[PDB]
RNA sequence: GGCACCUCGAUGUCGGCUCAUCGCAUCCUGGGGCUGUAGUCGGUCCCAAGGGUUGGGCUGUUCGCCCAUUAAAGCGGUACGCGAGCUGGGUUCAGAACGUCGUGAGACAGUUCGGUCCCUAUCCGUCGCGGGCGCAGGAAAUUUGAGAGGAGCUGUCCUUAGUACGAGAGGACCGGGAUGGACGCACCGCUGGUGUACCAGUUGUUCUGCCAAGGGCAUCGCUGGGUAGCUAUGUGCGGACGGGAUAAGUGCUGAAAGCAUCUAAGCAUGAAGCCCCCCUCAAGAUGAGAUUUCCCAUUCCGCAAGGAAGUAAGAUCCCUGAAAGAUGAUCAGGUUGAUAGGUCUGAGGUGGAAGUGUGGCGACACAUGGAGCUGACAGAUACUAAUCGAUCGAGGACUUAAC
C-alpha cells in the first residue's frame, strides 16, 4: 500500500484508446521523501511518514529542522502515515516519483472537503423544503425535534450548521495516465477538496 | 493553467479548419453499428462556442423531416474525421439560440452567404 | 428528463395525436426518463382514422426528448419536440411508420427492429 | 471578491466615481479603512487610462470621472488633469500609485480611518 | 419567548465574564510618541516609518 | 368503554406539511422446517428490526375505494408523536340560509357560504465554533484507538438451459456475467442554472454648449450571453470482496432406558441479525497515552519551604489575505519578500470599439482590425500595502526498584 499525496491544480478532460470522454483530476504528487519509518517493536505500529512540498528554512521551526536531519532532506510541510506499508518497502530517505502507480490500478482518494461555510439543513442534510405558498410561513426550517414524552431533544438530531473542511474518503477512483517526467497523476472521477488543497492518493482495497 | 496547457497539447487537433460560430459546416462521424463504421454526414448551423481547451464544444443544429436536431460536437474529439464549411454567415452575436424557434425562412435570413 | 403528467406528441401512424404520461415502469422509482424507457400512457387526443382512440391506456417507448441525452463519447442530442411510439405487450410498434429523426440510444437495447422503420438515425 | 459596503449596486458605481473625482482636486483624502482598500483598485486603473493619451481612452474617463472643475483660473476639467499633470509625473513608474496609510478609529462610530494619497 | 424565571446573579456574572473587551496592542513611536498602536498613523506627530504626513 | 385520581387562576382539538425514532404479532429481502411442495408459483409455522418501505383521482378527513406501479407498497407506540415549527380545510364563537322541531324566543354529533392561530430563548436540551486550566519541565509535530457515529436496500437482462422436471403447457435450484432504480458522499471539466463594479443591443427623458461618443434615472430600465464562486436536473464514487462466535434448522459420535436418540458429555454445519472488515469524530479514554525532533539546565530573594525578574525552543498582539470564515478559530504570509492590490503577458467571456476613409439621397453598410472592452481565473513583476516594535513563554515535585 503506497500513497504519494499531493495538491490538485485543475480539472481536465482526457481521451485515450476508446473514443469515450473521461474526466480527469490533475495531482502534483511527486516528489515525496520518507522522513521516518515506524517500527512495531518500538513505535508499536508499521507506518511511513511521507512529506510533501519542500519549503524555505525561514518558515521552518528549529525542532522541525532536526526531524528532517535524520532523513537527510530539506525541511518540508505536511506529513502523513499510510498504514499498512509492506515493510521493508524502501530504505530510509529514498525518493519516490509516481513509479509505483500504473494506469490499471484502482485507487482510493482521501482529503479535506471544500468549505461550504455555515449552512442550513437542506444543504447540510438534503431535507425537503417546506411549502412556499398556501399561506404557509414555514419553509427552510428543520422542523420539530420529535416526541414530547422524552422531554428532551434526541442526540444526533439534525440541525443547521457549518459544513465542509472535514476529511472525506472517495473510494475506488481509477488512474487514467502516468506522467513521471512532470510528476503528474491523472485519476478518473471527481476528487474532493478545494483547489490547490493537499490530497492523499492511497492504494484502494482489493479485491 | 500553464501546466494544464501542457497536458492538453498532446491531444490537440490542429488539423481542424478555423470557422466562425455562424456557418453550415458538415462534421463527419464514424458510427460503430458493428462491425462496419457508417459515415453519417450532418450539415447544420453552429451556435455555442464554449472555451476551455480540449473541453471546447460547438452545437451544430439541423432540421430533419420537419423536426430539428441538436447534436453537440466537442472541438477536439477523435471521432470527427473532416469538417467542411459549405457556407459562411454574418452574425450580430455569438449565441444564436433564437434561430431554432424561427422556422423556417426567417432562419435562412441569418444564413446569408459570405 | 420527463416528469409525471407530461404530454408527449405522437411520433407514429398509430392514429393518436397526443399522449400524456402516467408513470415510469423503472423501479419504485425513477420519475425522470431519458430515451428507451417504457412508460404507461394515456391518449389525450387522436386522429379520427386509426386503431387508437382517446382515453386508452397503452404503454409507449420514448423516441425523442427536449433534454440533452448523454453518451460516453461526450456527444449530446436534444430534439426540438418530445416524442413516443405506442406499443402493446410485444415491443413491435403499432405505428406503420415513424416520423422524424430517431435516437441511436435505442440501438444498444434489443429494440433494433424499431430502428429499421426509422427514416434516419442520429 | 469586491467589497459591497452595503450600498445599492447602482449607488456603488456613483460612490466610487465620486471618490475618483475628489482625489483629482484634493490630491489626498481621509476615509474609512475598509473603503480605502476598495478605493485603490479603481483609481489606479483610471491612471492607466491616461497613460496612452488616446482620444478613445479619454472618453473612457468620462464614463467614470464626472465633469467637475479642478484647479482655479486654469479651469481644467477633472479628466484633463490626468492627461496633463498626473500622466507626465508617472511616465516612469508602473503601478503602486496610491499608498494608503492607516489612521486611528473615528470617535463618531468607532470606524477606522485611512489616509489616501497619490505617490 | 417569555423566560420562565429571573436569572441568578451568579449566571449573570458568568455571562459577564466574556463580555469584556480586550486591550488593543500598542508600541512606542520611533520618533517621539507616546504611544502608537501597530499599523496605524499616530494622532500626535503623524509620522509614519518615518515620513511626516498629516 | 367503565371509574372521575393529573390539569377547568387555561393540558390549544382533528387531518396534513415537516422531521423522526421506538417496539414486534415481519409487507419485502436473507435463513429455514412441514405441505393437498412435479417444476413454476404458493399455503403454514418457526430465526430474524439490518435496511427498504408509492406516485395520483375522490373526500377537510383518518379510513376506504379506484388508477398506474413496485422485491413490498406491514401494523402500532411516542400527550390517538410533533401548532413557544407551519397549515385552518374539518368541528368548536359572533353573520347568513335550507329542512325539521317549538305559539314564541330559539334549537338540531343535520347540512350550506364567510370568518385576526400572539410571543425578542432564561435554564435544561440538541447542531456547530472558541476562550481557560489540567495532563508533575516547556515546545513543534506525527499518531496508537478505550469509546462513538455513519454506511447496512434491491430490480432486470446474459449464461449454465430450454438442461433437471413435466404427456404436454410451463419452466428452475445452484454457480458466474453485465446494466438500472431508490438513497448516500463528493467535484465542475463536460450538460446546464445563477451570476447587481463583465460585454453587447435598445426605449423615454435629462445631464456633458452643440455633433460624434457617453453618463444619471426608470425592477440590474428592458433584452441577449457569460468569467469566478455557488450549484443539480450534470458527472464520479459508494454499500465490495471476506472472517469470529451464533439464531431457527441440518447434523456426527453415544449414554441415562444393552436397542434407540442433535445433548445430557464431546465435536460440527448454518442467516441482509450480532461482532469486525469499509468510512468518519476521537487520550477532558483526569485511565489524560505512545513515538520523532528541539530549548536548556538562568539570573535575583528567602539558611529551609517557597516566591519573583528576564530568556531559550516556540507562540501571540498587529498587519497582507484566502483553499477558511457569523465572530473567534483554521490555513497561506509578513521585506534573503509573490500574501493581497496594481502593473505587464495569457486563458475565458462579450464579440467587429473609438477615430478615420469609402459607397449610399438618407437611414446604414463596408474597410482599416478576431478589433475593442474586460469583476473576482492564471503566469511573472516590489510598482504599492504586509512599517516600527511589543508581549506571552521552561529552571524540570517527593518516593521506591533496576542501574
Amino acid at each position: 500500500t503506497k500513497g504519494i499525496l499531493g495538491r490538485k491544480i485543475g480539472m481536465t478532460q482526457v481521451f485515450a484508446e476508446n473514443g469515450d470522454l473521461i474526466p480527469v483530476t490533475v495531482i502534483e504528487a511527486a516528489p515525496n521523501v520518507v522522513l521516518q519509518k515506524k517500527t512495531a517493536e518500538n513505535d508499536g505500529y508499521e507506518a511511513i511518514q511521507l512529506g510533501f512540498d519542500d519549503k524555505r528554512e525561514k518558515l521552518s521551526n528549529k525542532p522541525e529542522k532536526g526531524h528532517v536531519a535524520k532523513a537527510e532532506t530539506a525541511p518540508k510541510r505536511f506529513v502523513k502515515e499510510l498504514r499498512g506499508v509492506e515493510m521493508d518497502a524502501y530504505e530510509v530517505g529514498q525518493e519516490v516519483k509516481v513509479e509505483i502507480f500504473s494506469a490499471g490500478e484502482i485507487v482510493d482518494v482521501t482529503g479535506v472537503s471544500k468549505g461550504k461555510g455555515f449552512q442550513g439543513a437542506i444543504k447540510r442534510h438534503g431535507q425537503s423544503r417546506g411549502p412556499m405558498s398556501h399561506g404557509s410561513r414555514y419553509h427552510r426550517r428543520p422542523g420539530s425535534m420529535g416526541p414530547v414524552d422524552p422531554n428532551r431533544v434526541f442526540k444526533g438530531k439534525l440541525l443547521p450548521g457549518r459544513m465542509g473542511g472535514e476529511q472525506i474518503t472517495v473510494q475506488n477512483l481509477e488512474i487514467v495516465k502516468v506522467d513521471a517526467e512532470r510528476n503528474l497523476l491523472l485519476i478518473k472521477g471527481n476528487v474532493p477538496g478545494a483547489k490547490k488543497s493537499l490530497i492523499t492518493v492511497k492504494s484502494a482495497v482489493k479485491s | 493553467q500553464k501546466l494544464i496547457e501542457d497536458i492538453t497539447k498532446e491531444q490537440l487537433r490542429t488539423d481542424l479548419p478555423a470557422f466562425r460560430p455562424g456557418d453550415t459546416l458538415r462534421v463527419h462521424v464514424k458510427v460503430v453499428e458493428g462491425n462496419r463504421e457508417r459515415i453519417q454526414i450532418f450539415e447544420g448551423v453552429v451556435i455555442k462556442r464554449r472555451g476551455g481547451g480540449i473541453s471546447e464544444t460547438f452545437t451544430v443544429r439541423k432540421i430533419s423531416y420537419g423536426v430539428g436536431v441538436e447534436r453537440t460536437f466537442p472541438v477536439h474529439t477523435p471521432k470527427i474525421a473532416k469538417i467542411e464549411v459549405v457556407r459562411y454567415g454574418k452574425v450580430r452575436r455569438a449565441k444564436l439560440y433564437y434561430l431554432r424557434e424561427l422556422r423556417g425562412k426567417a432562419a435562412r435570413i441569418k444564413e446569408i452567404r459570405r | 428528463m420527463i416528469q409525471q403528467e407530461t404530454r408527449l406528441k405522437v411520433a407514429d401512424n398509430s392514429g393518436a395525436r397526443e399522449v400524456l404520461t402516467i408513470k415510469v415502469l423503472g423501479g419504485s422509482g425513477r420519475k425522470t426518463a431519458n430515451i428507451g424507457d417504457v412508460i404507461v400512457c394515456t391518449v389525450k387526443q387522436a386522429t379520427p382514422g386509426g386503431v387508437v382512440k382517446k382515453g386508452e391506456v397503452v404503454k409507449a417507448v420514448i423516441v425523442r426528448t427536449k433534454s440533452g441525452a448523454r453518451r460516453s463519447d461526450g456527444s449530446y442530442i436534444s430534439f426540438d419536440e418530445n416524442a413516443c411510439v405506442i406499443i402493446r405487450d410485444d415491443k413491435s410498434p403499432r405505428g406503420t411508420r415513424i416520423f422524424g429523426p430517431v435516437a441511436r440510444e435505442l440501438r444498444e437495447n434489443n429494440f433494433m427492429k424499431i430502428v429499421s422503420l426509422a427514416p434516419e438515425v442520429i | 471578491s469586491y467589497r459591497k459596503l452595503g450600498r445599492t449596486s447602482a449607488q456603488r458605481k456613483a460612490m466610487l466615481r465620486d471618490l475618483t473625482t475628489d482625489l483629482i482636486i484634493n490630491e489626498r483624502i481621509e476615509t474609512t479603512e475598509t473603503r480605502a482598500k476598495e478605493l485603490r483598485s479603481v483609481v489606479e486603473k483610471m491612471i492607466t487610462l491616461g497613460k496612452r493619451g488616446d482620444l478613445h481612452a479619454r472618453r473612457q474617463a468620462a464614463a467614470y470621472i464626472r465633469n467637475e472643475v479642478a484647479n482655479e483660473e486654469n479651469n481644467q476639467d477633472a479628466l484633463q488633469k490626468l492627461f496633463s499633470d498626473i500622466a507626465t509625473r508617472y511616465e516612469e513608474r508602473q503601478g503602486g500609485y496610491t499608498r494608503i496609510m492607516k489612521l486611528g478609529p473615528r470617535r463618531g462610530d468607532g470606524a477606522p480611518m485611512a489616509i489616501i494619497e497619490l505617490v | 419567548a417569555v423566560p420562565f424565571r429571573r436569572t441568578s446573579k451568579m449566571k449573570k456574572r458568568l455571562r459577564r465574564t466574556h463580555f469584556k473587551l480586550n486591550v488593543p496592542g500598542m508600541t512606542e513611536c520611533p520618533s517621539c510618541g507616546e504611544m502608537k498602536l501597530s499599523h496605524r498613523v499616530c494622532k500626535a506627530c503623524g509620522s509614519y516609518n518615518g515620513k511626516d504626513i498629516n
